[PDB]
């Protein structure tokens, strides 16, 4: 099962590193 | 080769799930 | 887990971000109420 | 089945990244809501 | 038709887990 | 169904949320409407 | 044709998800629009 | 050309399900 | 078509669902305008 | 070619869906601006 | 590459077709 | 090219919507700033 | 490499595309700010 | 820390900015004020 | 034809994987 | 790992292509 | 790299956009400020 | 494992992408937030 293993692991790097993006914007928007 | 075509679909797997990801991920 | 240290990251983050919001939140209402304050005080005195 | 033992495998691991993501949440919308609600008493108040 | 039954599956599974937290952010919001 | 128990676990937890935010939103327009009253009737009888 | 069959079965499990959303959908939205009279109403009368 | 046919058969499937709900949603909010 | 039966059903749906929010807007902007007006004629009486 | 061929059968399917998406925006945007000046222009009169 | 250059076409083809859609929906709304 | 026909089109259309929402534009906006000097200047002389 | 030759030919047709879309951009983006700035300035003017 | 620095230019900008409106706040209302006591006592020494 | 299949896999994955950026691209 | 080198590659053009035209329009809104 | 010609091609582009967009905000703002002082000072001195 | 090592070298490609992105994101919201400010402030000291 190393390719389900592997191939679900790579959708949740591209999910975490993109969300720190959107956080920021967000953040920012409502503090000013 | 059957093998060429198996690290083919391998390869083409883990990009195609990390854009799907990176979708996901700038939905507010 | 390939993705529990990818995790970890994110947390770490997003708590130092809050702590740079609050900052800038309370500088830019100061200014707006203490504005607010001047012109309503300044014409009642007047 | 092949394909029944893969669905399977996918529930455990869906299971532990919604875990995740609902930490992630909570912490972001407390200090959304609660810049909000800071920004909305201060000039009713004033 | 076991492929297609499970894949189906998978769809739901997926809008499912998810939307949970759509509905806790639009809840809040304007509750507040 | 391999999806049946899931969208039972939804129901669930979109009813108690209902529940929640009911409360939430008497509270705060509670003191809203409270403030405003004050100011008005203060200023009328004066 | 195998692909007519493929079709076929599908329109069958899309239905009953279908089915499913129209459920949640109305128990949110009734929510949501209550709160919004809510706040509406409240705020016209004061 | 059967697969294209009802492969594309199902592509307006779930087009015409969906904005069913988006049209409900929006004529809701609107008149309330 | 396959897709042909779903399309006319759309349409239908679509044409009642415009009945109904006519309805709605009525009751609401009705009120709306009635305490506006009441509020405006009663204090120039006065 | 038998992928000029496709994309030649892909046209015409989609001209035809394109054509029945223009008939259901029509009806439901119709509405929604209706409603949107009836707000409007029932608020300026009063 | 008669692949590429009819699946690529085909993408051209789909964007053209929606984006008609958003500009009326677009110049509408801001009009009235 | 397949889509160089395609572009051309939407190219036409385009031009013409402009057309249309800057005729409409023009209607609305008359209306609603006639309202508005009515109600200031009837005041004004009275 | 039959990779590095997919790649070099989709940048042509990449190139092509992103053409067209920057014209119809500028044409719909005009419009749009046009009609807010009138709208802007007419009821400040009034 | 990329954010990190975002953050403090970001501070520092809004504070220069805060300097200049309140410089030109002071100017308004003095002449305000001014127009307003001039008229006043004028009047009630003749 | 192996070739002829391995050829058509990455010709569709590049083009696929450019859709998925475009998308990416336009998210607010 | 050829494949996997051009395939995101491919990714990244798309990405920079269209991001260029969500900052024409923001810039522009925000200005006017 | 493929990609890396192409992002310093982006990042130009945002630095001259940034420059346009500021000349077009200070005009605009400039107008409006000007007519509200124009309306506020013209009703105090009469 | 051919996946595992699939993987390890999609990580080295995201790491250099995301490190472009928080460079643009950087430049772009600080314009948009600057200018926000400006608005805003001038509206109040005015």
């Amino acid at each position: 099962m190393s390719v389900l293993v592997y191939s679900f692991a790579s959708f949740v790097l591209g999910w975490c590193l993109r969300s720190g993006i959107t956080y920021f914007t967000r953040l920012m928007e409502t503090s000013s | 080769d059957f093998d060429t075509i198996y690290q083919a679909m391998i390869q083409i797997s883990v990009v195609l799930c990390f854009a799907l990801g990176i979708i996901a991920g700038g939905q507010r | 887990d390939p993705a529990k240290a990818a995790f970890d990251s994110l947390q770490a983050s997003a708590t130092e971000m809050i702590g740079y919001a609050w900052a800038m939140v309370v500088v830019i209402v100061g200014a707006t109420i203490g504005i607010k304050l001047f012109k309503k005080f300044t014409s009642k005195a007047s």
